[PDB]
């Protein structure tokens, strides 16, 4: 009943979700070709046939990473009439994907958008996944949050958003379109799951022991986690988090709505041969800085709201004995204002591996969202990166010369600066 | 002798000096430490309430922590 | 589907081009007859941007190939892949240049390039959506300089969105095949800086340097010349073409690649370079491929990037690999070495993979570089005019035809312009 | 509940503990897979498949003794993490291996005795194994004990060590590694075991009818003793010892903590097929010299404490008789101070016969800890030899070098003074 | 891991080189091709120590090949076992060297010094760490000891905190090869005493004795001298690549064997040596190889250590063992042999003891001496020295080179320096 509604937006986007999608199908009966040999109701809308269509909208602007889903493997489950294809590519650039090329389509997809809604009793929030340093995850993605907040009201938005590595970079504009989108779609969200990508690949470097995975093998964690945010939507448990409370708990103010992402038991098949996971190593695991989805210090930060969404076989007695030894612990600086601080969630499915995949058969698992400040020191990096270009005149003219004023680049600055005045602010006694 | 040429190669590489024959020498602890692998106490069988002592010394430690 | 529309100009062009698609023909699997008869089924899922589709399974390529001496057209058509090109896109004249800029630009060049505009034209607007234009030409010539820089003043008036994408053959430093080419590469520098959006520049004697101590040849033909520059002409559209986890086309080295409207002068490199003699001896993976684009002598110009400074550097990757090697290793390159790259700007290397590697190597790559010590070769072609201008030395075949004396001051003040603007930044 | 964590640091270390694992796997039913086809508590953690991981923490900074064990065939016993490598050496310095190179890796190694610990439920002490005489093994074990004594503190850390032997040296600056490397064991060690190589070689060459014996046959003797002291807290009985009982019985002063361990009934298979190693005969075989595990002579000292640790089918009722018959004699001199000196340990279960040694098993075997003060004279002539060489600053200046001053071996030199008088003021009284 | 990167400099040096290396691949299990051919699985984990990885299943070496003829790389080349090495490692010069110092250290080796640093530049950094170098010398030529004294002194300038253990042919007390070898071993021991933390001295003639008095060779070409000579490199690295009960890298032995920066000529052998009809004559056990270990006529130096006395001493052995007998009998030596050993240090002799053997015997140990019978071999070249020099009789073949006849001073007063050394503690 309670049906949620994805947008992927740009390569990223379309990349993360052919692997969210697969073990979507897998953990239901769902098959590649849709059909199934009432908990599919939250992401598959089912027809009279017994083939299953997906509530998601993949679109982008290049139509190259799009056509590898037409002909693949899933060329018979997605609607063909949800793949928005476009003519022209953004390129890195955000007023190509603001004004001019990402104008013509946004139409098209507030239409699908309004007709996949039309199917859905029970609309709960938006799942989107845009990028931070691309051209049309970032340029025409807040276009989208722009027609959706003055036009399907107060829904939640929650956004798996790709931020750039402070270390690992891809393009060379990308603190332009970084900075770019903060400005208008900071008001137009609910909250905002920050991921970078060298922490990940520490993450699959250290925890896992294999080495050069790819793309895919992130992406598959990036759909892990994404599971395992919706497991109370679909599947029975002893405390149930609805997509309401997770705002309820995270977000205290309405310019503070950005919390982390954290993954514990990420062990390798020969790691569950020999050690054992009960609920207190995964998670101490959990809480340690170098497990961390995101590359920042927490002990530097002071976080504000945590929730806890246990997964598998727990039982809730060793759950509140596992977080009054964080109570103690004076090396996690928690915030003095906050003393209860947690929120528990369980559910009795065991969380399932893919064919072919990198992990293994676990019986626990815990996934952590938690507002924190170290996100501040982040923005604070990118502030100084994106400073250092704006001193001479770097690359606006592919910006001003495509229906972009150049009075935006010094308001986005001030309202940064703004924002990480009230986010150093509010962690003060 | 399905590695002939090998052998073939190394005694006319070494007949002026070193003449002997082919073994395989394991290390020593591959041969020491190998596959060789009524108990009067074969265990304090401890059990039910003393494993709910354990518990309870558990659980008044970190209590008094508290 | 995104469309590039080639053009070639010049016995430079026109056997470049001819070796650029005789590989591309190669990569597709299509025969001389035109038919394709390849393998795998991804060459035809995006046939469509360098083909134009025909009755028969026939792909006819886009492109235009002109040449003023019919000559040369014999040449192509005589040739391997010489069968499979239109013949209204043979457009040619009467009499040939013959090494004289403003011979192929007032007189006789107005009188054929509306005869090559009415195909350049034509075949441009039978496109779904246009990219660009692709040009191969001779800096130091006089039917390329001369006639195909008339082009791209006339596509600039007319097309003033599309990206321009021109590959040229910059005149050497020791060896001189012509007498004239300062005075053709003055006068077409000055007019390529305010309408070109990406320029290549290209040298033989460095490419002869490349295939004499990498590839170890015997009898370095021009062939094997053409070969090498056809590798770095096919990779640089290889992800606007073939699927991968991270695709690039032209407008997005555009944007990565060029601070500024008036430095946007390129130079490509080709990495996994090596000979017979060493093939079973080199271990073909990430680091050495990293390790060996970034070396001075596997360029394609004459200016080592020592005594310049790197402003940004794209880096196109193809085959199957993962790719924190790849990140990890740009991040070596820009660690190892912050003297070689600017320090205000953060990130200075764009990347970009496929997934279909070229036939015959299992990891390929393509290095594209806007560096500062391109400026070393125009401050030697400006000091060779200043050599040449002094005296008048062979001016009067060029005012002969109707030009201005004065214009080659403006055409040397319009240069160093270049040279001043590159230096600020050093 | 009665756990002990064991860190084997350098090479002698590793491979004493490969015997001594291989006999605690041996002594419960533990496959070397790691399933059986609450005594295994001490040294494994049973997992929920039927795996056991052993408590172990082999650190090496070279991996030729450590991916040696991997391709072993504990390769599948052992989680993968803890078999700890290191990139170059020690390399003969206790510079070296303390302040160059072991400062990258203590971070590291630290955080897998913390995971171990987390697991234990309660955890006695540690059991370090290592050696004086090279590099790692003085180096690395002194930075352990130093991090162990500021993070976890008031523990019982068991000091399983290889002293040089007067005669027998393979390296030459093993009395400069063996004296510097005691200002860790004196103040931050709080039980101590010297143990040098040719009183082992002697025993295998007159007790044992062997000859030619390899290092294996060393470490197995090593392990059999370990495995004495620690089978009261897996099999208790009815005089048990405790691992923090023993250590308030075995020091007078909290500086003299260096006992003598040797394990009595060290017997062959044609000699022990004629006599009975009963409770009345073992007992003065404690005290021959010749058994002494360590190469002093106790005739020239005065026994100051004593412990006896019986292992098998033992009654009380002749040890009194064993402990009376004792103490009547002349030879075995004893401090006029404590006049009993001796506590008695019990239990129930015979040792375990590896298929592959040469221990033929016997029903009544014994531990023996005695802490005498002739082991001091055993510490002067190490102090002439470092005495002899330090006159012209021989091997000097690959220690200065590494960021360490010269004057460390003179203050050793007045720390090791200091401590020779502790041992000459006790023993004589009024 | 733990790798060492050789050297191969001079016709001697390359002649040794090429069968240290070839005898190298006869332990590992290496064919011509560069394949695999081992029969036990042992000779694979520590490959990484002297090869490189090859696509393919291929093993190719880590060597620099350095000279200044052609003729040798040549004759490298077309051996059994030349085909394995990278030809690019292959830098060596084109004109001879005149066996001058003075022209291949300053106007022939400064030409090709930079080359070869680049190539070992590029070698060093293709492994995660390096443990140090290997080098084969000659100190009697010129192209063996003019660039290599010149390598060193620029790889200790660069690598500054790694091992060389350099070894060296040192010229002939008695009987010679070349009229001007005083010259050029002064001139390089005078650098082999600041720079180089463990060296060797090797002498032909003592090649020569045993070969002729205990192998009882009636014909020994130099292929049987390089091959006893080789067989001694191998020892030394055997506890890198093969694992045993007592271990020792060479950091072990440079710690454990020279006591001073300075005292650092070693005195290598080989223990079990002896002729084809002598071998069913003999039982084969510790007991008689300590002897042959300690007998002089397994010495690969012309001075008696009777004359001397013997410092440290090291004994990398091979082989299944029981060290009571490796431990006892050190003592026992030492018991008889005091007057000797010196008196300052109690133990003068370290054993090794690896469990893999050689190919052919299982009791096998490699003599590593250090003696103050140096000074003995070291006098009988400073009178050579002081004869020639003070009748001013070769110098402006080093004059000619930008050297004055002042710097032989330096050399002969740091070797008058280093005999007072040697005669501290005799
Ligand atoms: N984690 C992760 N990141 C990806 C993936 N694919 C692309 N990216 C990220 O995307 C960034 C640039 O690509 P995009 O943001 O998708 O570019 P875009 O938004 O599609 O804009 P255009 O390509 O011009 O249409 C890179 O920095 C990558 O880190 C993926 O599969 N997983
Ligand atoms: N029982 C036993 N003792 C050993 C073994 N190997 C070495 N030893 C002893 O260790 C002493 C010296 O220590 P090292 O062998 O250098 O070991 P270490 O202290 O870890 O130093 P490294 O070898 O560099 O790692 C020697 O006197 C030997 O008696 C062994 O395999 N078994
Ligand atoms: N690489 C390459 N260079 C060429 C080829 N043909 C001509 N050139 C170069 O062209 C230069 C001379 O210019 P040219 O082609 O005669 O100019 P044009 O007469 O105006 O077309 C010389 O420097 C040659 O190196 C070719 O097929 N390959
Ligand atoms: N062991 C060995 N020594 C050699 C060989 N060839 C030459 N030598 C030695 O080299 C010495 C002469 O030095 P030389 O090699 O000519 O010096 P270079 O010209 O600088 O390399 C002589 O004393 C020879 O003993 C060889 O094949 N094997
Ligand atoms: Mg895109
Ligand atoms: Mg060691």
């Amino acid at each position: 009943m309670r049906e949620c509604i994805s947008i992927h937006v740009g390569q990223a986007g379309v990349q993360i979700g052919n692997a969210c999608w697969e073990l979507y199908c897998l953990e239901h009966g769902i098959q590649p070709d849709g059909q199934m040999p009432d908990s599919f109701n939250t992401f598959f809308s089912e027809t009279g046939a017994g083939k299953h269509v997906p509530r998601a909208v993949f679109v982008d602007l290049e139509p190259t990473v799009v056509d590898e889903v037409r002909t693949g493997t899933y060329r018979q489950l997605f609607h063909p009439e949800q793949l928005i294809t476009g003519k022209e590519d953004a390129a890195n650039n955000y007023a190509r994907g603001h004004y001019t090329i990402g104008k013509e389509i946004v139409d098209l997809v507030l239409d699908r958008i309004r007709k996949l809604a039309d199917l859905c009793t029970g609309l709960q929030g938006f799942l989107i996944f845009h990028s931070f340093g691309g051209g049309t995850g970032s340029g025409f993605a807040s276009l989208l949050m722009e027609r959706l907040s003055v036009d399907y009201g107060k829904k939640s938005k929650l956004e798996f958003a790709i931020y750039p590595a402070p270390q690992v970079s891809t393009a060379v504009v990308e603190p332009y379109n970084s900075i770019l989108t903060t400005h208008t779609t900071l008001e137009h969200s609910d909250c905002a799951f920050m991921v970078d990508n060298e922490a990940i690949y520490d993450i699959c470097r250290r925890n896992l022991d294999i080495e050069r995975p790819t793309y895919t093998n992130l992406n598959r964690l990036i759909g892990q986690i994404v599971s395992s945010i919706t497991a109370s939507l679909r599947f029975d448990g002893a405390l149930n988090v609805d997509l309401t409370e997770f705002q309820t708990n995270l977000v205290p103010y309405p310019r503070i709505h950005f919390p982390l992402a954290t993954y514990a038991p990420v062990i390798s098949a020969e790691k569950a041969y020999h050690e054992q996971l009960s609920v207190a190593e995964i998670t101490n695991a959990c809480f340690e800085p170098a497990n961390q989805m995101v590359k920042c210090d927490p002990r530097h930060g002071k976080y504000m709201a945590c929730c806890m969404l246990y997964r598998g076989d727990v039982v809730p007695k060793d759950v509140n004995a596992a977080i009054a030894t964080i109570k103690t612990k004076r090396t996690i600086q928690f915030v003095d204002w906050c003393p209860t601080g947690f929120k528990v969630g369980i559910n009795y499915q065991p969380p399932t591996v893919v064919p072919g995949g990198d992990l293994a058969k676990v019986q626990r698992a815990v996934c952590m969202l938690s507002n924190t400040t170290a996100i501040a020191e982040a923005w604070a990096r990118l502030d100084h990166k994106l400073d250092l270009m704006y001193a001479k005149r770097a690359f606006v003219h592919w910006y001003v010369g495509e229906g972009m004023e150049e009075g935006e680049f010094s308001e986005a600055r001030e309202d940064l600066a703004a924002l990480e005045k009230d986010y150093e602010e509010v962690g003060v006694d | 002798s399905i590695f002939s040429d090998y052998y073939d190669l190394g005694y006319n590489m070494r007949s002026n000096l070193f003449q002997g024959a082919p073994q395989e020498t394991k290390s020593l602890m591959k041969a020491s430490y190998t596959p060789e692998v009524l108990e009067h106490w074969h265990g304090r069988k401890t059990d039910d309430l003393g494993r709910w002592h354990q518990k309870n010394a558990m659980n008044m430690n970190l209590q008094k922590a508290l | 589907m995104r469309e590039i529309v080639h053009l070639q100009a010049g016995q430079c062009g026109n056997q470049i081009g001819a070796k650029f698609w005789e590989v591309i023909s190669d990569e597709h699997g299509i025969d001389p007859t035109g038919t394709y008869h390849g393998d795998s089924d991804l060459q035809l899922e995006r046939i469509n941007v360098y083909y134009n589709e025909a009755t028969g399974g026939k792909y006819v390529p886009r492109a235009v190939l002109v040449d003023l001496e019919p000559g040369t057209m014999d040449s192509v058509r005589s040739g391997p892949f010489g069968q499979i090109f239109r013949p209204d896109n043979f457009v040619f004249g009467q009499s040939g240049a013959g090494n004289n800029w403003a011979k192929g630009h007032y007189t006789e060049g107005a009188e054929l390039v509306d005869s090559v505009l009415d195909v350049v034209r034509k075949e441009a607007e039978s496109c779904d959506c246009l990219q660009g234009f692709q040009l191969t030409h001779s800096l130091g010539g006089g039917t390329g300089s001369g006639m195909g820089t008339l082009l791209i003043s006339k596509i600039r008036e007319e097309y003033p969105d599309r990206i321009m994408n021109t590959f040229s053959v910059v005149p050497s430093p020791k060896v001189s095949d012509t007498v004239v080419e300062p005075y053709n590469a003055t006068l077409s520098v000055h007019q390529l800086v305010e309408n070109t959006d990406e320029t290549y520049c290209i040298d033989n004697e460095a490419l002869y340097d490349i295939c004499f101590r990498t590839l170890k040849l015997t009898t370095p033909t021009y062939g094997d010349l053409n070969h090498l520059v056809s590798a770095t002409m096919s990779g640089v559209t290889t992800c606007l073409r073939f699927p991968g986890q991270l695709n690039a086309d032209l407008r997005k080295l555009a944007v990565n690649m060029v601070p500024f409207p008036r430095l946007h002068f390129f130079m490509p490199g080709f990495a996994p370079l090596t000979s017979r003699g060493s093939q079973q001896y080199r271990a073909l993976t990430v680091p050495e491929l990293t390790q060996q684009m970034f070396d001075a002598k596997n360029m394609m110009a004459a200016c080592d990037p020592r005594h310049g400074r790197y402003l940004t550097v794209a880096a196109v990757f193809r085959g199957r690999m993962s790719m924190k090697e790849v990140d990890e290793q740009m991040l070596n390159v820009q660690n190892k070495n912050s003297s070689y790259f600017v320090e205000w700007i953060p990130n200075n290397v764009k990347t970009a993979v496929c997934d279909i590697p070229p036939r015959g190597l299992k990891m390929s790559a393509t290095f594209i570089g806007n560096s500062t010590a391109i400026q070393e070769l125009f401050k030697r072609i400006s000091e060779q005019f200043t050599a040449m201008f002094r005296r008048k030395a062979f001016l009067h075949w060029y005012t002969g035809e109707g030009m201005d004396e004065m214009e080659f001051t403006e055409a040397e003040s319009n240069m160093n312009d270049l040279v001043s603007e590159y230096q600020q930044y050093q």
